[PDB]
């Protein structure tokens, strides 16, 4: 009883302002929440368009 | 045992 | 202005026919009243500024000034009404008239649309003040100290307003916002030189500009802890307020003009926070160091940048509060030890605790601790230096290293520690002597969420 | 004394101890030595290195560029 | 013994030793313990700058000027030997590090117009 | 941490001196003077008192140490410093 | 008024011992070397003239300040430890139990009785111990620190209020 | 924990084009640690009690052992965990002599050794008096005896005497 | 001997390495008694005050009301203008002022020289 | 939304498709189903009441439209009236360029914190619109000083142009 | 190492300066020399946005094991192959930078060597 009350208290609703906050009011501004973009890698598979990004050349093939 | 712990007044 | 001027007028005929035991709840409570009305003159406009009528006007620059006095009103009610306890209902009535009187000058004075309207209630301040000083003071240096800051005051007054009416006979008008619109440059010329002495001088002296600051230490000792509060807070302020009036006329004059009064306030904010370090009495050491914080406004106002002048606007305001609530702090002890030396009562954090936490913000306020308006003003006025010329970090850094030092010197020395053995009668803080304090510091945070108040209408 | 009296003091003697903190401070001290010999067995090359550090003197000068005396 | 009298205001206070008060003696029954004072006994012209927060003139293991030989030779030598190393400085027997497309003009921020000057590395 | 009674203080006070070689244990009383009773001279009583500091943990001051002649003195001066009243 | 030279040579004994301790560290080695110091002692235990034992006095002084330990070992409680005044933020005078609001001294009865009784004892004894300081001191004042006994029956020894009630060395 | 950052560090400060004295100041450093922690360990753990008689030791707390035992789980694992979850930022040191390679060992091992050697010395029934090297050590270089005495002096007497009077 | 040590003004002489300890004089004998007498008059004169059931407030001092007002109110009473004290403050008041004139001055002037031919770069100083 | 994607632009965002080369479940998948779950989905709620509401009490708020007044170049010699309108719209001119400054900034940082390890070639756009804007800005408002105006700036900005005038007739020659 | 103590305390002009080698024509006595090859174009070090001192000739191993990093999460210990493959090739790398240190060293004495046979006929 008493770690549920302080999870729903101290975690459960802050949560909930602060996600309601940035959902609605933050991000209705531009560049006030901006994320460094995802790195690519050949072979990749694009979601929002769907490309698959080209694989690299075949390397030279150095041996261990 | 339990002393008398000597402050000042915290009541104003 | 006349809804803010007119309600502070009643507070006379209001005092002066209550009951006897009436008197400070009256005045408390309607000058608390008056102080609610003057918080809409801060609806500002961005280019304009709000030009009631031909006589009276209001923008960023005066609005938080005015607030400031008209919340100094009541804050002083509080603080006299302890040392005043014994006095006849006559003399209680003439001391709140006095206050009155000072307030109503005040407020006529930082909306003047005239320059000359503006000189004689500027000048009107001295009397109620010098009355205060000399009438309600403690010791009998109380009568050196009024000397000292009506002729300081006087000596630096009177050529501006030779000054004043020499420039409404050539120019045909002192009006503000005429001197703004039809500004001619001022060429370099010793009549012209000596015109610029005439009109800065005043305000030097008021501010006080170093080695001009005789008379402060005196008066803002001696006086009596409503005399202090004003003092410190809001007639300190109209020198710098003037300035940033008159220098408008004064360009290109000021460039060089300045060099020397740059010069002695910024090796006199080092000089006089050194001064601070060694000072034996606490209202002294507090005294002193509205000296540095003043050559920090005088600084920013010589350089004439909008950074610079955001900066030394933030900072009038920010000083206003907290010198305010140090001075009542000490007060609070001078009213149970019934002296101002400071290594006399040692360890009180042990007895007042809450007045100790009191103490410690005033204290942080005082170092410009961020976000606090102190830090935010004297970090704009050091940005705008640093562009003025990049050797003046030297000089601020070291300014602000030694504040800190004598601020917290004076926290340990006078809260920390043991407590002194013979002294058997501090009484626990009253519920008015916390409210005081509470009503010092509590708004000088909020405006920390909204700075854009205080930053003058150059934001 | 008191209230939590577990451990009673003694004068001039070896302390009273309970088999707990012996058991655990000999755990632990021997997962940190668990930890050193497994770790070196798996990456001897986080200590020793991994490549071979090459002898700049056993090049040939035809493998590097070194023309003689007379081009 | 009053201070000699040179114009500086000093009158007929006092001039006793100049002792930090953190060389009196702690194990004496001081009306202020903390300050280590007695009431009425004259206070030296200096006490809020030898209180125990502040200045301590207390005798030393080492003498003063024994320690400011070691600190500042130590000072100065560590200076020089700083100095005489980064005009002596420690490498690796290693060419340049070489990187692709002239030096990585573009990744660096080069004029992509301006064509670079090609910047060409080879298999040894 | 334990309090500290005035027979725990006389004990280890005891204690301590029966340890001592100077001291003969079944002549060495608590009303025992460390010059007269015991032959002693004061730098014995000097060991005495560093013995005592070590043995309690803290300092006794040479102007109070120096008037400790007996056992007893020691235990009061103990009691007194360690507020400890039984 | 001074120290004695029987006292001097004791406090230097009592300080290069300690001295000793903090550079041996070890309890074998601190013994051995504590029995060749107490024998250096022990060598001009009976001097003729105190001229030459006060030299001795010199040299052996000057020869501690340049053998001390920098940082000898330290007493916590004591001048210059680590816990060294560390309890006076604890230690309330006891004038601030009469300024306690009425609501705070009821929870505690019987203590402001007893304390009541205290007060009662102070200012009753207090007019019979100032006459004996009159009485005992000299004229021309005192000479010495020392304060005296009670002499006589019911009398309780003058200015004994801020020795009995001082705060306990671990108050709060 | 400590070997999957200082290690790196060592390696890295040998291989760089570095100021010479500062290689050597930082390699003395890392040999001076290993000295520092030898200290600690035989004199507060090894020999025997020089404590008071009254014998209190007592770690059998919960809040004690398991604060203690969660940083030390971290210093046991988390340098592993953290050096494998991170991206490579950086390029790494692969091809080094075999003797930059063990320097930090090398070094630490000797600070360890040579401690280790004083300590035990201190058992010799011999004393000495101190050297002016122990002096300048043990009292931190008289920094602290310079610094917080000549300047502080100077601005105070200055701030009182020509400042204020 | 040993290496001597060498008093200095932040690192003073210790008592047991002064000389005056060991050449003991019976005046200096007969002077160290009465600084005793005067502090045991001093002592109970403060302790009879100090535990007075019937005083409350402060035991005010003299000594710390001559102290503070010799730093305060004394000086200028006993102030003279001689050559110590007009040098000093010709030094200490005007000097700093004509030297920070000066490095200011040649700065900003420095400065204004490089605005002049455009040899200051400000391309993204526009707050000012 | 309500900002305009020109003014603010972005680059189309372009995101991998997960390629799990693992069996090991990942932790990350079911912290964020759990988040939907007790966080997105109730706050989420909580909206469409509360803009429900907002949808049934519609009011609106307008833009304030500013007409243009001739400028102070055009103000006669001590003409009060045309002179305090022409200070008015200048100053609010100089408001609208120091926002317009304001957004280009914006932009600039946004680009700077987006391109990640790659910003220094992939922002150059940007960089060079701050350049042009802050140049801009420069020449219209740097050194005019606390007391600035419009007449101040156009006294700079003919100082500028004589200038401007000479070097091209001195580069003519 | 020994170099460091045969260009300071003794002849440096027969050793390498490192902030100014090579200083020799890299066709010099290098018939046939060939340009090091580059794997991975310049977009995909781009948006695998590689630190740029990353951005080196054996990048392409870094671009194989960022990817495997981030399919194995969260088994941190698997993608080890794809670690020792681009560890190897910085080790070959570094190789070469040895090799034309070597070079430059072995160029720089026998430039001396030329130099000292025709001063010492006339
Ligand atoms: C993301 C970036 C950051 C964004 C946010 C930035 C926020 C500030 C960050 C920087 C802060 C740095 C300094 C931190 C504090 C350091 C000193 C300290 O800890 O003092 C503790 C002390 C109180 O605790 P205490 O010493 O345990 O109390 C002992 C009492 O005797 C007995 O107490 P008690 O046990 O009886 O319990 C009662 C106690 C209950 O309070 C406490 O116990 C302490 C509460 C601390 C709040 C958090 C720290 C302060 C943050 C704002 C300042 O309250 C009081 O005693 C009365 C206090 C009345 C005024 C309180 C301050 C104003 C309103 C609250 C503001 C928040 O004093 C303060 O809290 C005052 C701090 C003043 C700092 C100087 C001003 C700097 C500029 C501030 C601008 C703020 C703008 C936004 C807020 C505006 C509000 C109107
Ligand atoms: C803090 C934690 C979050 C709080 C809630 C979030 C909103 C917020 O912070 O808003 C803060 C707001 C501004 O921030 P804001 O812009 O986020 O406000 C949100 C509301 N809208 C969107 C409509 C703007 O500021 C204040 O509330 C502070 C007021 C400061 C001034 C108070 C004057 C009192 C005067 C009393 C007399 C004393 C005068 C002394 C002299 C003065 C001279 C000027
Ligand atoms: C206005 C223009 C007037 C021009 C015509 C008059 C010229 C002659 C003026 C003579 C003044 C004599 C002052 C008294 C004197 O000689 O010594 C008094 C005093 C000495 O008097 P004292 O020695 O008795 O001082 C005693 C001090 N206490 C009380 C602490 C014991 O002079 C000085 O101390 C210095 C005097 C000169 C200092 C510089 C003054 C002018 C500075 C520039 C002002 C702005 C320009
Ligand atoms: C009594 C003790 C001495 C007091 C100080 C001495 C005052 C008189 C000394 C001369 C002042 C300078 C002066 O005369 O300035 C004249 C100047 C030009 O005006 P005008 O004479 O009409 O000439 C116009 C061009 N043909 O006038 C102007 O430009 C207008 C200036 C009006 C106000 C002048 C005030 C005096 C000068 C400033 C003094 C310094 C500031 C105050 C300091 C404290 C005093
Ligand atoms: C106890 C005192 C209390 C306070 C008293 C009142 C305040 C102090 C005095 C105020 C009056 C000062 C009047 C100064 C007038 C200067 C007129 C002038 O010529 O200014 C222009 C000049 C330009 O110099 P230039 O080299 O040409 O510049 C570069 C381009 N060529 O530039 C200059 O001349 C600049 C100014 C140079 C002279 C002053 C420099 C500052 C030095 C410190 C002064 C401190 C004040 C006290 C001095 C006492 C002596
Ligand atoms: C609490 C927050 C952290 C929770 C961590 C949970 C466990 C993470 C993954 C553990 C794991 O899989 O470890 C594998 C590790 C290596 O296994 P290996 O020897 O390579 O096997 C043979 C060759 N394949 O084998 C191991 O034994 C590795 C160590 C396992 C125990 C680690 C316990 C935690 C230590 C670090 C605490 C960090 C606390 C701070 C957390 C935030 C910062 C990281
Ligand atoms: C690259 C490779 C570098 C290899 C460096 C090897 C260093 C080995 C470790 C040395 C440890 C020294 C040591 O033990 O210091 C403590 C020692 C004893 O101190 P003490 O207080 O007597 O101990 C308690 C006695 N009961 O007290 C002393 O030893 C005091 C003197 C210490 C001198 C240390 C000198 C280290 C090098 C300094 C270089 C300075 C350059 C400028
Ligand atoms: C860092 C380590 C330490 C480094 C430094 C270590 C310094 C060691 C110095 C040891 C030798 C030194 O001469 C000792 C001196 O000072 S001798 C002075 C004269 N000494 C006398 O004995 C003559 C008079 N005699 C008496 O005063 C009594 O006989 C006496 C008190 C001794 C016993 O009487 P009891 O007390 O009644
Ligand atoms: C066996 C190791 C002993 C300590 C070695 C210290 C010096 C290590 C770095 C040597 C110089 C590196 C730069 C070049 O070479």
């Amino acid at each position: 009883y008493r770690h549920s009350i302080f999870a729903v208290t101290h975690v459960l609703i802050p949560v909930w302002i602060i996600h309601y906050y940035l959902k609605y009011h933050v991000t209705a501004k531009p560049y006030t929440v901006v994320e460094r973009k995802p790195r690519i890698f050949p072979g990749d598979t694009i979601l929002e368009t769907g490309e698959v990004i080209p694989l690299m050349k075949e390397f030279p093939d150095q041996h261990h | 045992k339990r002393l008398f712990i000597i402050k000042p007044s915290g009541f104003y | 202005m006349l809804k803010i001027i007119i309600p502070t007028t009643m507070l006379l005929p209001m005092t002066w026919m209550s009951k006897h035991n009436m008197i400070w709840i009256n005045a408390t409570v309607h000058s608390l009243l008056i102080s609610l009305i003057s918080l809409s003159l801060l609806n500002q406009l961005g280019e304009n500024s709000l030009n009631f009528s031909l006589t009276f006007f209001s923008d960023s620059l005066s609005a938080p000034l005015l607030v400031l006095t008209t919340w100094l009103l009541p804050l002083m009610l509080m603080a006299s009404q302890s040392h005043l306890s014994k006095e006849t209902t006559t003399r209680k009535k003439l001391y709140i008239t006095m206050l009155i009187l000072l307030q109503l000058f005040l407020i006529m004075t930082f909306t003047a649309t005239e320059l000359i309207l503006f000189y004689i209630l500027f000048e009107a301040t001295l009397v109620p003040t010098l009355i205060i000083i000399t009438r309600w003071g403690n010791q009998t240096e109380r009568l050196n100290a009024g000397l000292y800051f009506l002729f300081y005051t006087l000596a630096g007054s009177l050529p501006l307003l030779v000054a004043l009416v020499y420039i409404q006979n050539t120019t045909g008008s002192l009006n503000f916002l005429i001197i703004h619109y039809w500004s001619h440059p001022l060429s370099n010329s010793w009549s012209n030189i000596f015109m610029w002495l005439a009109c800065i001088m005043a305000f030097m002296v008021k501010m006080p500009l170093y080695g001009l600051h005789l008379w402060l230490p005196k008066a803002h000792v001696e006086a009596p802890i409503a005399g202090s509060m004003v003092l410190a807070a809001v007639l300190l302020k109209l020198g710098g307020y003037g300035m940033m009036r008159i220098t408008t006329i004064l360009n290109p004059l000021t460039n060089y003009m300045a060099y020397p009064f740059l010069m002695l306030s910024m090796w006199g904010m080092i000089m006089t926070s050194s001064i601070c370090l060694r000072q034996t009495d606490l209202k002294s050491l507090i005294a002193y160091s509205s000296v540095s914080h003043m050559a920090l406004v005088i600084v920013a106002i010589m350089i004439q940048t909008p950074w610079s002048f955001m900066g030394a606007t933030a900072l009038m305001i920010a000083h206003g509060l907290t010198s305010s609530m140090l001075f009542c702090l000490a007060n609070t002890n001078y009213e149970r030890v019934h002296s101002r030396t400071m290594i006399l009562a040692r360890g009180l954090q042990t007895l007042l605790p809450l007045m100790a936490t009191w103490w410690l913000m005033a204290s942080l306020t005082n170092l410009a601790l961020p976000p606090s308006i102190n830090l935010i003003g004297e970090l704009f006025i050091i940005t705008a230096s640093f562009s003025w010329s990049n050797i003046t970090i030297i000089l601020m850094g070291m300014n602000m290293m030694i504040t800190a030092l004598y601020s917290l010197y004076m926290l340990i020395t006078t809260q920390r520690g043991k407590y002194t053995h013979h002294i058997n009668n501090i009484k626990a803080s009253f519920t008015r002597e916390n409210a005081l304090m509470a009503l010092h510091i509590l708004p000088l945070l909020l405006l920390t969420l909204n700075p854009k108040m205080i930053l003058g209408p150059l934001y | 004394a008191g209230g939590g009296v577990h451990i009673e003091p003694r004068y001039r003697q070896f302390p009273q101890l309970t088999r707990s903190q012996l058991i655990q401070a000999e755990f632990f001290s021997a997962t940190m030595w668990f930890w050193i010999l497994w770790r070196f067995w798996h990456d001897s090359d986080a200590v020793l290195g991994h490549f071979p550090y090459p002898d700049p003197s056993q090049w040939t000068d035809e493998e590097l560029g070194i023309l003689p005396d007379d081009e | 013994e009053p201070y000699p009298d040179d114009g500086m205001g000093y009158g007929d206070y006092p001039k006793l030793p100049d002792r930090s008060q953190q060389e009196r003696d702690p194990w004496y029954d001081w009306d202020h313990p903390d300050l280590r004072l007695n009431w009425g006994e004259p206070i030296h012209w200096d006490l809020d700058m030898y209180i125990r927060n502040r200045v301590d003139t207390s005798p030393t293991p080492v003498s003063w000027n024994t320690m400011c030989k070691h600190l500042s030779g130590f000072v100065a030598f560590m200076l020089f030997m700083f100095w005489v190393g980064e005009i002596y400085p420690s490498y690796q027997p290693v060419g340049p590090k070489q990187y692709p497309y002239n030096d990585l003009y573009l990744e660096r921020g080069g004029d992509p117009t301006k064509e670079p000057e090609p910047v060409v590395h080879y298999e040894i | 941490a334990p309090p500290l009674t005035l027979e725990a203080i006389k004990d280890r006070v005891l204690y301590v001196l029966k340890l001592y070689d100077k001291i003969d244990p079944e002549k060495l009383s608590v009303n025992s003077h460390f010059m007269k009773d015991l032959g002693l001279d004061s730098l014995d009583q000097v060991e005495i008192i560093m013995a005592m500091e070590d043995e309690f943990g803290f300092e006794i001051p040479d102007i109070d140490a120096e008037k400790l002649m007996c056992p007893q003195e020691i235990v009061d001066y103990i009691a007194d410093k360690k507020d400890v009243y039984e | 008024a001074y120290l004695t030279h029987q006292q001097k040579v004791l406090r230097l004994y009592k300080r290069a011992l300690r001295h000793l301790e903090s550079w041996c560290v070890h309890r074998d080695k601190y013994r051995y070397f504590a029995c060749l110091m107490r024998a250096r002692f022990d060598e001009h235990k009976n001097e003729k003239d105190m001229v030459k034992a006060t030299q001795l006095l010199r040299q052996a002084e000057e020869e501690f300040w340049y053998g001390q330990h920098p940082q000898p070992y330290i007493f916590p409680e004591s001048p210059g430890g680590t816990s060294y005044e560390r309890y006076e933020c604890y230690k309330v005078p006891e004038w601030c139990l009469d300024d306690w609001h009425p609501s705070e001294k009821a929870m505690y009865p019987d203590y402001f009785a007893k304390r009541e009784q205290w007060k009662r004892l102070r200012r009753e004894s207090w007019e019979r111990e100032v006459k004996q300081l009159q009485e005992e001191t000299p004229p021309g004042g005192p000479r010495t620190e020392a304060l005296p006994p009670a002499r006589k029956e019911g009398d309780l020894p003058p200015l004994w209020w801020h020795i009995v009630t001082r705060p306990r060395e671990r108050p709060m | 924990t400590g070997f999957y950052s200082k290690d790196l560090i060592i390696e890295a400060v040998n291989m760089s084009y570095t100021n010479a004295w500062a290689l050597l100041m930082t390699l003395i450093a890392t040999s001076l640690t290993a000295a520092y922690s030898t200290r600690i360990i035989f004199f507060a753990f090894l020999g025997k009690p020089r404590f008071p008689p009254l014998v209190l030791i007592n770690e059998n707390n919960p809040l004690l052992i398991n604060s203690i035992k969660r940083l030390l789980i971290g210093s046991i694992f988390a340098g592993f965990i953290i050096s494998n979850n991170i991206p490579p930022m950086t390029v790494p040191n692969t091809t080094m002599p075999l003797y930059m390679k063990m320097t930090a060992l090398i070094v630490t091992i000797m600070g360890f050794m040579l401690a280790l050697e004083l300590n035990n010395t201190t058992y010799y029934l011999k004393f000495k008096y101190p050297s002016q090297t122990y002096k300048f050590s043990n009292m931190l270089g008289y920094y602290p005896s310079i610094m917080h005495r000549l300047p502080t002096y100077h601005n105070l007497s200055m701030s009182q005497k020509s400042a204020s009077s | 001997s040993f290496p001597k040590y060498k008093p200095s003004r932040l690192a003073t002489l210790p008592a047991t390495l002064d000389p005056a300890e060991y050449d003991i004089s019976p005046e200096t004998r007969k002077a160290q008694a009465e600084r005793l007498a005067i502090r045991s008059r001093l002592k109970r004169e403060y302790l009879l005050q100090y535990n007075d059931p019937n005083r409350l407030g402060v035991i005010e001092d003299p000594a710390l009301i001559r102290w503070t007002y010799a730093r305060s109110a004394n000086i200028y009473p006993n102030f003279r203008p001689t050559p110590k004290t007009s040098l000093l403050g010709a030094l200490f008041g005007i000097g700093p002022l004509f030297f920070w004139y000066y490095v200011f001055k040649t700065d900003r002037d420095k400065k204004e020289k490089l605005i002049q031919e455009g040899k200051l770069d400000q391309t993204f100083n526009i707050s000012y | 939304d309500s900002w305009d994607k020109d003014v603010y632009p972005e680059p189309p965002r372009r995101t991998p498709a997960p390629a799990p080369q693992t069996s090991l479940p990942n932790p990350v998948t079911y912290l964020t189903k759990i988040f939907d779950l007790l966080v997105d989905r109730p706050v989420t709620l909580a909206r469409e009441f509360i803009e429900q509401q907002h949808a049934k009490n519609r009011y609106y708020y307008y833009h304030r439209e500013f007409r243009r007044v001739p400028d102070i170049t055009e103000c006669e010699e001590k003409d009060i009236l045309c002179m305090f309108e022409a200070e008015m719209q200048w100053r609010r001119d100089y408001k609208v360029d120091q926002e317009i400054v304001n957004i280009i900034q914006e932009r600039l940082k946004a680009c700077q914190q987006r391109e990640g390890e790659s910003y220094r070639q992939n922002c150059a756009k940007e960089l060079e619109q701050f350049t042009q804007v802050s140049k801009a800005f420069q020449d219209r408002y740097s050194d005019l000083g606390a007391h600035y105006s419009a007449r101040k700036c156009l006294a700079k900005q003919k100082q500028r142009m004589l200038a401007e005038r000479k070097a091209a007739k001195e580069a003519a020659a | 190492g020994a170099h460091l103590a045969r260009r300071y305390l003794g002849d440096a002009s027969k050793e390498p300066d490192p902030l100014r080698m090579p200083t020799f024509p890299p066709d010099y006595g290098f018939p046939e020399r060939k340009e090091r090859e580059m794997v991975a174009t310049q977009q995909e070090m781009n948006d695998a946005q590689l630190m740029l001192q990353q951005r080196d000739y054996c990048a392409h191993y870094l671009i194989q094991l960022l990817k495997c990093k981030r399919d194995s999460f969260p088994n941190f210990l698997a993608c080890k192959h794809e670690q020792h493959d681009w560890d190897y090739c910085e080790h070959l790398d570094y190789v070469k930078r040895m090799k034309e240190f070597e070079r430059e060293r072995r160029l720089l004495q026998r430039k001396k060597r030329r130099e000292q046979r025709e001063a010492e006929m006339a």
